[PDB]
DNA sequence: ATCTTAGGGTTAGGGTTAGGGTTAGGGTTAGGGTTAGGGTTAGGGTTAGGGTTAGGGTTAGGGTTAGGGTTAGGGTTAGGGTTAGGGTTAGGGTTAGGGTTAGGGTTAGGGTTAGGGTTAGGGTTAGGGTTAGGGTTAGGGTGAT
DNA sequence: ATCACCCTAACCCTAACCCTAACCCTAACCCTAACCCTAACCCTAACCCTAACCCTAACCCTAACCCTAACCCTAACCCTAACCCTAACCCTAACCCTAACCCTAACCCTAACCCTAACCCTAACCCTAACCCTAACCCTAAGAT
């Protein structure tokens, strides 16, 4: 929205999201938002960012199985 | 003991990362300092165009990438996966650089 | 009145025409056009130099289509040479027919 | 009374400039004289080579679902064609990158 | 003033990236210093020729075309930067 | 008991022998026939000057000698003394001949 | 007159290849080298002769001269001295 | 009474230099062919580089500057230094004698 | 009347032909015009290079107890000199051979 | 794609009234509310940015 | 049932054309002038295709061993993961050094021609190089210490 | 390891021969000297672009570390393929002869190319509005508990 300035994702937050998705498990966007540090992000924002990272192959590839 | 990737899995991931991309892999400011320092010997108070340094960087990166391709072939020829300085020496030896 | 600005030349227009022949919807970036310009100038110099050497060897003072054809056969590899020779001959024939 | 001007490229059915090629041949110190056929043949050859590369580059860009050709696409096209690779073996494309290739020995042994 | 030890600016992380684009899976620790030497020699040759071309033109600025000519004469043609 | 040099002695003598002289090591007539056979593919009823066949022979011999120098280096790099066809392949790949 | 030629690549015998290797500084030679070397010589010659004949054909001649071979070699980056270059 | 065309070469010139360097040393015909090839090769190299320099600089004349810059580009190191010295010496003497 | 002709090589103090070199430059399609000092400079450089090679070749010949330079001697002179080897790296001398060189690992154990 | 098509008075004043009605940034719904023949959401955005750059917009 | 997640739809902002205008700058056409090269012929030179021989080089095979191929095991690195912080990157200015353009001279290089100095080709000869035959020394091999 | 013979091959030395370099002579060809003529290059001066330089600020890449496993390296063992030597034989090297066939100079002559001058035409900038690409954000629609 106009009130909320569009800002980009910092290396600090991609790491954090990366980490949590590992530990707290993919899809637990609320608790990842709780235990890590982000720049006034919301639960959905983490969702959108994870989707974008998968699109751009910044996620560690799915493990051979 | 948290989830740790065995070595070689991350190496293959990066190989794929950097063989897919096209950006320069050496930071610009250090390389510019290097270029200016090298040129100091040949002539003093020498100005450089923005694009001249860019062209030099492109040439150097291409050169090093080609050299490592050849180096890797030499290393594989010796039943190794690790490149060593003798591999580089041999590759430059045969290319004519020596 | 003011200092006029010297103009550079390039093959951007013609390369764009050729692209619109082969790929009507595809476009091309500025960096890619730079590369295409470099390519055309490189090949031009190669062919012209070879033709010049051919004429000098045979003690001729003219670069005709023969030398260009021989230069193409010497430089371009395999099929490239065959197809280029056909294209050159076709163009020369068409040019000669309509004065 | 001068007849309408028809360009030499149009006469030869070409898109590349025959007049400019003629001037470059005359000014490049290649010989004493340049024939009338030489610029036509050279322009035809240059146009043919341009068409080949552009076709392959457009195919490469379509393979990546891109509507614009960038240096990457030219790099992929040239290095995936045996004859174009032979022609441009010693040429570096800026912002072109390398063609993806990992040796078989380095791949994971399952 | 004068510059000093700028070669070390070509860091290990950067040399490992160049290797990976070359397809390399493991890199000995002694390569990093080797690569620095190789790069230095290549740059000196190219820059020497470029500066010669610049000096002939009576200019004090090394242009991109100067570098393009220097590379071409060393059998490493470069497309993109003019010519 | 008759005399027999150990393996590798006569090879070293031959190395010293042929690195000291300059004559061609491929018999002239067979090579001449090879040249004519290869040439008839491109064009028929083709004549050769004596000097043209000799120049071809000098070029071929020089090329093969240098290739063997590079091949031997690859073999030594693999910690071997015998050259193998993979060595020739590596040398030719690094030289840009393939 | 002007009969065919066939198999002449085998005229580059095993001894000759060993001699060339010895000049190159080779002590031991594998048995698969001899066929390998024949192939390499096959390609090198074809490349040179093709260009040498192109030069000859441009001059409207039927005899390949030493100059033709010299120019052919030169354009492949192998300059040869001693034959009128 | 057809006239066969004369063949120009650098033989007399090389023999004069040879007797300056080694007063009592001869040269075979094959070696003189090598020296002719050498002189023609270096001439072509220097003249071609001088040609491009003039073209790059939009100049329509080959002068001693262009030759000097070609020599600096082509000859490696001490050869380039000594060649430049010799050329400069020769042009000075030429200019002084008018 | 016309003064007695002195060749341009004599004026420059050279042995190589300044006059012929000038002719070759003018007829070689190198440029539109050729300066007066260019042939002198180029002839001087050629003479210098010739003298260098010939000096080393004559030294090589003496070492072989020969009173006459053959291609072998030229090859030994060129290959045993760093800068000349660099200059003529991609040159093959007919009937020149190679420098004697065996790898250390190939020599006998003792 | 299609040819370049310019912006006239009609689709200017409607867009001004819309930014007033549905509020700025709400281009999609404004598109629906008013009649902007052949004008996509992004076209609405670029047009208003053109308004801002040219000082053709004021309350 | 309600805050949470999935998935499709909208927007922000930087980047990329299309078109309209202006005009350096050269391409085309017409007519005059000059010469390079195509066409034809003759004649000399060159290479291809026969033959014959003898002697050196190749080829097939046996004996032997050295080096390549394989495996096992230990020590040494290289790399993955983590953290702190500083070096590079991104953005915003200023300025002056140098590259570029514009006239105005002028001297250097091209064009032409007569004549002589120089160089390539042909002829002739003697000495550096080679080949044959005979020692002589450097060094590889095996068996004994 | 360590000498001590035994034996082979590269080295040297002489002699003879020899054919190729080196010198001489001559005639044709091309370099030089002298004299116009004109435009490429040099010199000066103004003008504008961009490279060097200086700030601030925050990012994220780099450096350092610890801990393991994967890798390199070597040693021991086996076997088979390459080397060395011998004998039987074949095909290359050397020379000669002849006959088509090719290369090239001499001569003629005509398209083909050069060189101006007018007359446009098209490409090369510039600059602004319109459109595009893609990540960041939004809006509902089920849904775990």
């Amino acid at each position: 929205h106009r009130a909320r300035k569009r800002q980009a994702w910092l290396w600090e937050e991609d790491k954090n999201l990366r980490s949590g998705v590992r530990k707290y498990g993919e899809g637990n966007w609320s608790k990842i938002l709780l235990h890590y540090k982000f720049n006034n992000r919301t639960s959905v924002m983490l969702k959108d960012r994870w989707r974008t990272m998968k699109k751009l192959k910044l996620i560690s590839s799915d493990s051979e199985d | 003991k948290p989830h740790r990737y065995r070595p070689g899995t991350v190496a293959l991931r990066e190989i794929r990362r950097y063989q897919k991309s096209t950006e320069l892999l050496i930071r610009k400011l250090p390389f510019q300092r290097l270029v200016r320092e090298i040129a100091q010997d040949f002539k003093t108070d020498l100005r450089f165009q923005s694009s001249a340094v860019m062209a030099l960087q492109e040439a150097c990166e291409a050169y090093l990438v080609g050299l490592f391709e050849d180096t890797n072939l030499c290393a594989i020829h010796a039943k190794r996966v690790t490149i060593m300085p003798k591999d580089i020496q041999l590759a430059r030896r045969i290319r004519g650089e020596r | 009145k003011k200092r006029k600005r010297s103009r550079k030349e390039s093959y951007s227009v013609y390369v764009y025409k050729v692209l619109k022949q082969v790929h009507p919807d595809t476009g091309i970036s500025s960096k890619a056009m730079g590369i295409m310009n470099s390519f055309v100038n490189d090949i031009f110099e190669r062919i012209a130099g070879e033709a010049s050497r051919l004429a000098h060897y045979n003690k001729r003072s003219t670069i005709t289509s023969r030398e260009i054809q021989t230069a193409v056969r010497l430089l371009l590899p395999g099929e490239l040479a065959k197809h280029a020779v056909s294209e050159g001959t076709k163009a020369v024939t068409k040019y000669t027919s309509s004065k | 009374a001068r007849a309408k001007a028809k360009s030499r490229s149009s006469r030869a059915g070409l898109q590349f400039p025959v007049g400019r090629v003629h001037r470059l041949l005359r000014k490049g110190n290649y010989a004493e004289r340049v024939g009338a056929g030489a610029p036509v043949y050279l322009a035809a050859v240059l146009e043919y080579l341009t068409a080949e590369i552009l076709e392959l580059a457009g195919n490469a860009a379509r393979d990546n679902k891109k509507t614009r050709i960038i240096p990457r696409h030219l790099q992929l096209a040239i290095r995936n064609d045996e004859e174009l690779n032979k022609l441009l073996g010693r040429v570096t494309i800026a912002q072109g990158g390398v063609l993806p290739n990992i040796q078989a020995v380095l791949l994971p042994k399952k | 003033k004068v510059l000093r030890d700028n070669i070390q600016g070509i860091t290990k992380p950067a040399i490992r990236r160049l290797a990976r684009r070359g397809g390399v899976k493991r890199i000995s620790g002694l390569i990093y210093e080797e690569t620095r030497g190789v790069l230095k020699v290549f740059l000196e040759n190219v820059i020497r020729d470029a500066v010669t071309y610049t000096e002939h033109a009576k200019r004090k600025t090394v242009t991109a075309m100067d570098v393009v000519y220097a590379l071409k004469r060393q059998g490493r043609t470069l497309y993109g930067f003019g010519g």
